RNA sequence: AGCACAGUCUUAACGAUGGAUGUCUUGGUUCCUACAGCGAUGAAGGCCGCAGCAAAAUGCGAUACGCAAUGAAAAUUGCAGUGACUGAAUCAUCAGAAUGCUGAAUGUAAACUACACCAAUUCCCUGGGAAUAGUGGUACUCCUACAGAAA
RNA sequence: UUACCGAUACCAAGCCAUAAAAAGAAGAAAAAAUUUUUUUUUAGAAUCUUUUUAUGAGUAGAAAAUCGUGGGGUUUGUGUUGAAGCGAAAUACGUGAGUUUUCGUGGAACAUCUCCCUAGUGCAGAUCUUGGUGGAAGUAGCAACUAUUCAAAUGAGAACUUUGAAGACUGAAGUGGAGAAGGGUUUCUUGUCAACUGUGAUUGAACAAGAGUUAGCCGCUCCUAAGGGAUAGCU
RNA sequence: AUUUCACUCAUAUUAAAUAAAAUAACUCCAAGUGGGCCAUUUUUGGUAAGCAGAACUGGCGAUGAGGGAUGCUCCUAACGC
RNA sequence: ACGGACCAAGGAGUCUAGCAAAUGUGCAAGUGUAUAUGAUUCUUUAAACAUUUUACGCAUAAUUAAUGUAAUAUGUCUAUUGUAGAUUUGUGCCCCACUUUGCAUACAAUACCGGUAAGCAA
RNA sequence: GAUGUUAGGAGGGCAAAUCCGCCGAAUUUAAGCAUAUAAUUAAGCGGAAGAAAAGAAAAUAACUAUGAUUCCUUUAGUAACGGCGAGUGAACAAGGACCAGCUCAAACGGUUAAUCCUUCGUUUGGUGCAAACCUUUCGACGGAAUUGUCGUUGAAUUAUUCCAUGAAUGCCUUUAAUUUGAGCAAAGUGAGCAGGAAUGCUUCCCCAUAGAGGGUGAAAGGCCCAUAGUUCUUUUUAAUUUAUUCAUUGGAAUUUUUCAUGUCGAGUCGUGUUCUUUGAGAUUGGAGCACUAAUACGUGUGAUACAUUUCACAUAAAGCUAAAUAUAUGUAGGAGACCGAUAGCAAACAAGUACCGUGAGGGAAAGAUGAAAUAGUACUCAGGAAUGAGCAAUUAAAUAGUACCUGAAAUCGUUAAGAUGGAACGGAUUAAGAGAGAAAACAAGUAAAGAGGGGAAU
């Protein structure tokens, strides 16, 4: 090496020619997987190809505030929406037996999401003009004139799309209503200093409760 | 053009033309037909055959006409009755004429052709 | 790009001191006159190019979106100056005003005969005349690579 | 781009700009960072002082999400809210803005800068600096702890 | 009708040798797209054959440069000869028929066209005449059933 | 003691380039004929125009400005009334890489300097690669195996094809008959000479067309040997 | 010692002379080079060397031109036509 | 001293990754639409166009092995202090000395942040 | 157990680009070299598919928490590893593509093996000319299975629906999409010039939802194939004629009362040691050996060994699974700022060919007449013939004659001119010859006659 350069660390000491790939077929396959889902949406017959997903909170303190689409609604969310998981998988509802509702907010954010989705079901007959009542907590089905006048309307996809979240970053307060006596830095330092002994106390709480 | 299924490559089309099987060569044998013939048969072009009557309109003998006597799809040529040429050895041969340089004037009918006219109709 | 190992599909025999020949690799064997010839090398017949072309060349470029829309806006603005469009090569000496706007019934009609008629009556007869006879076979090896013609832009 | 290359401008110069006596051999001093402490030592000591050796403990697996903490200084606090509202907020002395920097993506509020004198402001942040709190509460404001 | 010295070197014009240059390109290369295996129902590969005149390549298999069938549609032609005046000449498709000896090769062998064993086999008509030294089967391992023997 | 000769150094002048500087974003001059015509010019591009002064070696090395090639967009051209290329050239231009023309040949494409884009882009060398060709040079050389001669035939042509005569050789361990391995049609007849047969050649193991190998007894096939492969196992 | 106010020490030839002294100063990036040799003067080792090793300056290298018949280094003199 | 008998054609600082410097360009405390997504774009189309009101990279803050801590400081929308210094203001639209302003930058001085010492330390 | 020339079947081999196991280097870098790196790579052995493999937590996290696997962006050249040298190097969260989940292992049928297979017969109807194929079910026989198949995923008890039919009757019409094969498909063969021959040049017209390409005696939108565009046909897949009853025959799924709080993978986990592997460091995974568990209150992770203990997460030692992903292979399409016969694959051609090596293997060179050889050289003369020549002959052309487009240089021949005492060439300056040359290297205008070309004049 020479002059004032960063010391090199290029990890090209193996046979790297075989491991090079260039994505010439990026937009081609983007078009191809567009056409595949267009064909899928044409074929299934007006039923949306998207599936409903829960609004879920991102883990860790880095993404604590954000929400996204989780995998599957929980058993108690579906039961509070009045659906068994088995009967919910067939109407475009995702279910996972791994998530647990750890909060009232987590429950009652997904419960009315499930009910809003349930407020848009339109079942279809199966047995050649023998529309019937259904099974399992799925809504009912309609008749010939309804099937001739319903199938040709505009579908809704915003509900499938992740719920838009408006959060008021900006807000005002009356000046008389501020707590001028607070000491946030001292509070933080006190909490950090007192963390150990409070953990001790919690441990002793658990030991006592094991009685 | 707009059909991406078929190629516009120079080498691909040249190879196809120069190695076309005789069944496809007989369609390249096609030639225009005269105005009166076009009015009668409602079409614009037809392939040729050993007993059609034609009028050549391009080349050193662009005025002659007559009954073609033989076509060979290998050399992409047709031969009309009285355009014979003398060879060096001293005996007569036929001048090959490309079908695209002639216009049909009459057609012959046979047991074969009595339905070629029906299909072309 | 060239074939990956083009010119290197042989045996490296460089017995090259005492043989009174250059130290370049030689093809082994006998019976052929290929035998003993200079093997793979930048200089040898059938030896392989100096830096074989590779598909991982920087074929494309990432252009700033904001710069791209700047350029598009700038070209739109340049199209509105009579001098600039005249300078590019268009024969517009007879048309009235350079930001040429026509009524929406241009879209409703779909015959190129009246398309050319409208173009001519708008004052671009010389422009279409330039375009129609600008067509001719190009020079060079490009015309055996599906690139036969070279046409002016109208 | 090849026509602008420097090698093109010495096409008939024998040595191609690499010298007649020194020549252009392949790796005359080693490969990569070979000569550190031995014959590259002057370069290493002149341009990368603390390169050799090791200092400190080991954090075996990091999980940088655990300590991720963007910061904002107090002088940028009034820049977050729009100009019209700050304009209408500086007039009325009965109201103060509550700014939750966590929404804008800031976790700790640092104290560099100068806040406007006698302008109350309330800041909600995950962490607060001592100087930041002192500046905020010196202008009649308050720091609110959130998580 | 006569004149140049010879050789060596230089220049020009025209030629010889040679195959550069230019122009051609039924080829290559790279990328994108799509489909994806074959084989004891005998694969891939290898031999040997097959055309009127026929070496190679290509094609094919004792029906052997092609059969049948289907679509187009009448020549094959180097000579010969064969073809309608459309299952006929030639293309294309190719599903039916056929597919020599080998080769995992599998009866034993193998620089053998060598040697076995069991049904002697196959064809004719729908019980009587022939071809004949001439057809199929017989590996090793394993699975499911079955068998008659055993401690 | 004089005079003279004598540099690419010195002095005066001209021109090129480099560097620096002074300055700059629209009006009639002359001549030749005979008031009227004619002739030239009548300018304004900022990496530009005008003018001034000084200076100019150069390896390794660096930079700028230029000159070319394959291909791509843009513009706008040449081609059967002959393009590219090639040979010789030019009162041609540049300082120079080069550029542009003429004649001949050529017989189908070729440029773009308007501006830019791109690269497998420029050769005297690398005992460079491939191909072609020289002086050496009508030279070295066509030297083992004792040896040939006369006449005739064939043939366009005979020292080396055939026949006859002679002189000789191989000489009992043979250029003799059968021999295996290896070869594979070299065998035979007929024809034949483009190349080969290191001279000739009508010859030939060359070339071309046909033909030719007949087994109960000769061998293989059978047996077992040095040994090989495989089976059961076992790894 | 620092600071602020006053006074004022050639500055209209310049706190001595001379000066194609700003062709300066500084920053960044980077090439090549890192075998040297010769001449005058000085000098160490050596009998000495066109020997080995050093100091100053100038050259050869990297450079031609006129002269020394001849000559990489001597003298004159360095180079656009 | 080595290579070069002759001629033709071929013949060697290139491509990618990553970093920096330089310069041009756009935007600017931001900047880059990553993968992806949509669109009567879909010879030419593998490019162009676009992104229902916090993805990530780099920058915006440093310092410490590290629990961590983190930049004048509320007297005020004056925004550290000097010495030179570009530009500006006037008085003796174009020469000069004084005032006026004091960019960039250079040399210093100051505060303040992280770490380490030293003193105190509920 | 053995054995079947018993009946019915499977495996073997080829092929590899992507894919799955094993085995396993060294060159190289460290400017030496030994750990390290190369590299968990090359070579070697074995095994599959159109994808494979992974995959439904003994998982992360520490948060307001996420929820199978795979892949892309990023985390990130980061945590970490390392003669802490050279070098090496993840994971979580985040944004996306895609997105389906499931069953074996115990309970109950034990007032009925309720399950499975083999064989042989009948028939429920059908698309197909046929061949064959889809459906069809009464069985019976022979077995397998109790050393455990299937019914059951709890059981029984109340409260609503789903799934099939047998029979009879009428009933296979119509839109979009997608897709195979077929046809249809505009406008000049107009003057004139020069041509051997227009597709060229002038000029008169036209068609374009066709001005992509190819062919045609030269450069063609209008000469031919085709191309725009349309019209039928074919695979299925969204919308679409027609259902009516009758009947018991069960089955299933949704929801109240009690039990029973069950089961949950053993030479396995784990630990020690050794080797390897990893970023994994008082050991990341794997393997060999030794020891060898607990039973859900268990045991396994929470990246530093240990003891005591909280908390969180998951529920190992059994199995299946489509998508997004990859494809230097084969085949078939389409393209390119790629190469243009010393280039491009080794191979544009009779190329993995001829040829070389005992063999493993090595491995070329070689394209172009002309528009047309359905114009490939007729005839004569001289020669044995090859050949040559012509007063003869094809062609536009034979100095395009098959070693044939053009036809450079090296090298050689013929003619002409010049030079020539042991090199030749050359620099600078002229002179003498020999070639070419008029664009500055004199004569604009003027008047006359001869041929033309234009502009302004009705």
């Amino acid at each position: 090496v020479a002059h004032n350069n960063v010391l090199p660390n290029v990890h090209l000491h193996k046979w790297w020619q075989r491991h090079v790939r260039v994505n010439f077929s990026k937009n081609i396959k983007k078009k191809k997987r567009r056409l595949l889902r267009e064909k899928r949406r044409k074929a299934n017959g007006g039923t949306p190809i998207e599936k409903l997903h829960p609004i879920v909170h991102c883990p860790t303190q880095r993404y604590n505030f954000r929400t996204r689409l989780g995998k599957g609604f929980t058993f108690e969310e579906l039961k509070g929406a009045g659906l068994t998981p088995r009967a919910a998988q067939t109407i475009g509802i995702c279910y996972d037996k791994r998530r647990k509702n750890r909060s009232e907010e987590s429950l009652t954010k997904n419960v009315e999401r499930l009910l809003k989705y349930k407020n848009s079901l339109v079942m279809i007959p199966l047995k050649k003009n023998k529309a019937k009542k259904g099974i399992g907590g799925i809504p009912a089905d309609a008749d010939k004139n309804t099937i001739k006048e319903f199938r040709n309307k505009k579908p809704l996809l915003s509900i499938f799309k992740k719920e838009k979240n408006t959060k008021p970053f900006y807000e005002t307060i009356e000046v008389s209503k501020i707590d001028k006596e607070f000491l946030a830095y001292k509070t933080l330092r006190r909490a950090k200093l007192a963390e150990r002994r409070k953990n001790r106390r919690q441990q002793k709480k658990d030991i006592k409760f094991k009685s | 053009k707009f059909n991406k299924q078929k190629s516009s490559s120079r080498r691909k089309m040249r190879k196809a033309h120069f190695t076309a099987p005789a069944g496809l060569r007989r369609k390249i044998m096609s030639s225009k037909l005269s105005k009166e013939l076009r009015l009668k048969y409602k079409t614009r072009s037809l392939p040729v055959r050993k007993d059609d009557e034609v009028l050549i309109c391009r080349g050193h003998n662009h005025g002659r006409e007559g009954k073609v006597v033989k076509i060979n799809r290998k050399r992409y040529k047709i031969y009309v009755e009285r355009v014979t040429r003398e060879k060096v050895n001293g005996e007569s041969t036929f001048i090959g004429i490309h079908p695209s340089n002639v216009v049909l004037t009459k057609l012959k009918v046979d047991k074969n052709r009595k339905k070629i006219l029906d299909r072309k109709a | 790009a060239v074939k990956l190992g083009a010119g290197y599909e042989t045996s490296a025999e460089s017995w090259g001191t005492g043989r009174a020949v250059a130290r370049i690799p030689r093809v082994p064997g006998g019976g052929t006159h290929r035998a003993g010839q200079g093997a793979f090398g930048n200089m040898c017949r059938g030896g392989g190019m100096f830096n074989p072309t590779k598909i991982w060349r920087r074929w494309g470029r990432k252009v700033n979106l904001k710069e791209k829309r700047y350029a598009v806006c700038s070209s739109i603005a340049a199209s509105g100056v009579t001098s600039l469009v005249l300078a590019r090569g268009h024969r517009i000496s007879h048309l009235k005003e350079v930001p040429l706007v026509v009524s929406n019934d241009i879209e409703s009609l779909s015959k190129t005969k009246e398309a050319v008629n409208f173009l001519v009556s708008l004052g671009l007869k010389d422009e279409v005349n330039r375009l129609v006879k600008s067509k001719k076979i190009r020079a060079g090896k490009g015309k055996m690579r599906n690139r036969k013609y070279k046409i002016r832009n109208g | 781009a090849t026509r602008f290359k420097k090698n093109r401008k010495k096409r008939g110069h024998v040595s191609a700009g690499h010298g007649r006596v020194g020549k252009h051999r392949k790796h005359p001093g080693g490969r990569g960072k070979a000569g550190g402490l031995h014959h590259m030592r002057i370069n290493f000591d002149k341009y990368h002082p603390g390169y050799f050796g090791k200092v400190g403990m080991r954090h075996l697996n990091l999980l940088k999400n655990r300590t991720y903490c963007p910061t904002i200084n107090v002088d940028k606090l009034w820049g977050l809210l729009p100009e019209e509202k700050k304009k209408e907020f500086s007039e009325n002395k009965d109201i103060a803005p509550v700014i939750d920097v966590t929404r804008k993506g800031y976790f700790k509020v640092l104290g560099n800068g100068k806040l406007k004198h006698n302008q109350p402001i309330v800041v909600k942040a995950r962490y607060f600096s001592s100087v930041a709190e002192k500046k905020i509460k010196a202008v009649g404001g308050q720091c609110i702890l959130v998580a």
